[PDB]
């Protein structure tokens, strides 16, 4: 059904596909990323996505309370998901703040990243059109680093709080506040524009990318796997957790979304179409990103792995460079950053609404007493703004990288996806879950879903976790910056805040229940009505 | 209960002629949840068409099915002696399950 | 997926009780939902009851909802139907049908057993 796609496809795709996947793929050397990416997509991604929507429809209890009807012991999965959402909402909006700053900087006769006659540029700047004719730096890269970001020399040096970036964060949070409070969302005739425009802009950037002199050398780097050397655990964890991040699984937002749907519909085809569409747009936009990078390699006369940032700044370096190469660059820069703001804001609205309704159910006697709901929304937005304010400082990039690596990705998604699949397959029961799916949608999942939940997803999550611990290498920003041990510990604390929820809730519910230990366990394993 | 009704209660037909049998529902039935069954005289019914077009394992290709919403039909390109049986439409979209009144080919 | 064989049909007085059986073979009976379908002497097919593959979900038609009790023995591959109070209108031939996929329907039908009340 055309409408069934059009309504939700443009909101399910978000900044993950356009921004995180290109930067993670570039960080891991291009073609080697795609092998563990497609292994996780079909081994785990589509099966765990189908699993979470089924839980949502089956329980109709939201992202947290759903586990009471499946396995009371593992209710901590809901709290882990809700704190993953809480951490994601703090850092994800910083990308919209950067996009907003870029959009206001676009209102010029000449784009500021197109040249470096400007005051913020180092004497090492050389225009890319002349560079190939040393330690030279590109005007776009040091624009990113010094005007927008003001990159401090380390996380130990927070520096000054950037007032412009703080006001951009305030602007986006005000927009989120009013849209969530008033319930504004694309449902009128504007949905067609909101869905079509991102794909149109992506296709325009694709055609600009593929036609630039060097696009083929960038598409070689993007598709040729380094199978003989690249199989470190970092590429396995990155590629695996990118699938879980892009599908918004392990967040409990999928269960919440499914809780508002009637359990009498063909879930399977809709989930398989939405997931294959999302992974398709990610993979396709990869061609544009890497053909822009491969053109930059041929213009500047350096290797494709050295043209740009092995980090979040990849998109803010590549796409501005692309729109610099187009007729009337101001128009395309403005359109690109409006597209980015729309695509990020829709996802942010979904995630904040999911967080709000998840947290309201934990105290409806005070969190839902009429306008107390608006008060709670304002409190959540203010707290998230004050938390994001730490990343507006000159050293905010390192905090942002730590948050992206640890707080809502990596081992925590592997942990949540492993416990979901393990509980449903083994503790609750694969036969029970398949019978329930029969009752709802009319047919059993079949062997692929059954064995993906029973073996493949647990084996992939445990293999990636153990390989990460056995062959541990620490996080870095870009290619060379090394985090201090205290910042690594902070990132691991961010991750453990989500991970520890399951053991903590297990021991709490064991404490809360009377009777002998085995009777407690039997009581807390059996579902409630 | 979604009552299903079939119009041509009896069809005396000469061999080789094309035949179409209509099925009508009191409520909207999903295309995936309507099926047709053959039953030869003195034998138990056998699944004939499912999901409104998908022919069963042993049904000859001469049979076909079409429909949507509250109107459904089964067609035969050319009837024969082997096709003389009673055919029932059935909805599987919601309980209680209901079968159509059934139509018998008489020649 | 080969065979189904009903048993237990016969003659009982109106208001009596009877218990039908349906044996299964050639497939993993525990993995398939089973249903009973009823054909009156007027040849009209009527659905009676459906039992899920694990027996956790059970449905009945409104005409038998209070009087009939479907059950299954996954360990023995035998399906059962229990009737408490047979009215005059319940006389018919009963078929057990394999109905695991709602989008596909009743793949296989047993030979059936006639039930008479008078
Ligand atoms: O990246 C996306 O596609 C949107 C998103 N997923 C999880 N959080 C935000
Ligand atoms: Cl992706």
């Amino acid at each position: 059904k055309i409408d069934f796609v059009l309504s939700v496809a443009g909101g399910f795709v978000g900044l993950g596909n356009v921004w995180r996947f290109p930067y993670l793929c570039y960080k891991n050397g291009g073609g080697a990323f795609l092998i563990p990416y497609f292994i996780f997509l079909f081994g785990s991604g589509l099966p765990v996505f189908f699993l979470e929507i089924i839980i949502g429809q089956y329980t109709s209890e939201g992202g947290i309370t759903c586990w009471e009807k499946i396995c009371p012991l593992f209710s901590g999965i809901g709290y882990a998901s809700v704190v993953i959402v809480s951490l994601l909402n703090v850092y994800y909006i910083v990308i919209l703040a950067w996009a907003t700053y870029y959009l206001f900087q676009s209102f010029q006769k000449e784009l500021p990243w197109a040249h470096c006659n400007h005051s913020w540029n180092t004497p090492h700047c050389m225009e890319d059109t002349m560079r190939k004719n040393t330690n030279f730096t590109s005007p776009v890269i040091e624009f990113w680093e010094r005007n927008v970001l003001s990159l401090s020399p380390g996380i130990d040096h927070p520096g000054s709080l950037k007032w412009d970036l703080a006001l951009c964060l305030l602007l986006v949070w005000l927009v989120c506040f009013f849209c969530i409070w008033k319930g504004v969302r694309s449902t009128g005739k504007v949905v067609y524009f909101t869905a079509t425009f991102p794909f149109a802009m992506l296709l325009v950037l694709l055609v600009r990318g593929l036609t630039l002199p060097g696009a083929g050398a960038g598409i070689k780097f993007y598709l040729y796997p380094d199978i003989t050397r690249l199989e470190d655990p970092q590429v396995w964890i990155d590629a695996g957790t990118q699938i879980f991040f892009s599908y918004a699984i392990c967040l409990g937002a999928m269960t919440s979304l499914g809780s508002y749907n009637k359990y009498h519909n063909n879930v399977y085809r809709d989930c398989m179409l939405l997931g294959c569409l999302n992974s398709g747009t990610s993979f396709v936009s990869g061609f544009a990103i890497f053909s822009i990078l491969g053109f930059m390699a041929q213009e500047q006369g350096v290797d494709i792995a050295d043209v740009a940032e092995s980090g979040p700044g990849l998109a803010f370096i590549a796409y501005p460079k692309a729109v610099t190469m187009m007729p009337l660059p101001t128009f395309w820069s403005i359109l690109f950053f409006i597209m980015l703001l729309l695509l990020g804001l829709d996802s942010q609205f979904v995630e904040v609404e999911g967080q709000i309704t998840s947290l309201v159910d934990l105290y409806p006697s005070f969190l839902r007493k009429g306008y107390r709901r608006e008060i709670f929304i304002a409190f959540v937005c203010s707290i998230s703004y004050l938390l994001g304010l730490t990343m507006v400082t000159e050293g905010g990039m390192y905090v942002f990288q730590l948050f992206d690596y640890y707080a809502a990705s990596g081992v925590c998604l592997l942990w949540v996806a492993f416990f979901e699949c393990f509980v449903i397959a083994w503790i609750y029961g694969g036969n029970r879950f398949s019978e329930d799916i029969r009752d709802m949608i009319g047919f059993p999942p079949g062997p692929w879903m059954k064995y993906s939940w029973a073996v493949i997803t647990p084996v992939l999550c445990v293999g990636c976790f153990i390989f990460s611990l056995v062959k541990y290498v620490p996080l870095t920003y870009n290619k060379t910056y090394v985090y201090p041990n205290w910042a690594i510990g902070l990132g691991w604390s961010l991750a453990l805040s989500s991970m520890l929820c399951v053991p903590l809730v297990i021991v709490i519910r064991l404490c809360q229940t009377e009777g002998p230990f085995l009777v407690r366990v039997k009581y807390l394993l059996t579902p409630r009505e | 209960e979604n009552v299903l009704t079939q119009s041509p209660a009896i069809m005396s037909t000469s061999p080789g002629e094309k035949v179409t049998m209509t099925c009508r529902a009191s409520s909207s039935v999903g295309s995936s949840y309507l099926h047709w069954y053959q039953q030869k005289s003195g034998a138990s019914p056998k699944l004939w068409i499912y999901s409104t077009s998908n022919l069963a394992s042993g049904v000859p290709a001469r049979f076909s099915g079409s429909g949507s919403g509250t109107s459904y039909s089964l067609t035969i390109s050319s009837v024969e002696a082997e096709d003389a049986a009673t055919y029932y439409c059935q909805q599987f979209s919601g309980y209680p399950l209901t079968f159509g009144s059934g139509t018998k080919l008489e020649m | 997926e080969v065979q189904l064989v009903e048993s237990g049909g016969g003659l009982v007085k109106p208001g009596g009780s009877l218990k039908l059986s349906c044996a299964a073979s050639g497939f993993t009976f525990s993995s398939y939902a089973m249903s009973w379908v009823r054909q009156s002497p007027e040849k009209r097919l009527e659905w009676v009851a459906e039992i899920s593959s694990g027996g956790r979900y059970i449905y009945y038609s409104d005409t038998v909802t209070g009087r009939f009790t479907i059950s299954r023995d996954n360990a023995r591959n035998i399906l059962h139907l229990e009737m408490s109070s047979l009215r005059s209108e319940d006389t018919a031939m009963y078929y057990c049908a394999r109905g695991e996929v709602r989008q596909r329907g009743f793949d296989y039908w047993g030979q059936g057993t006639t039930l008479t009340v008078s």
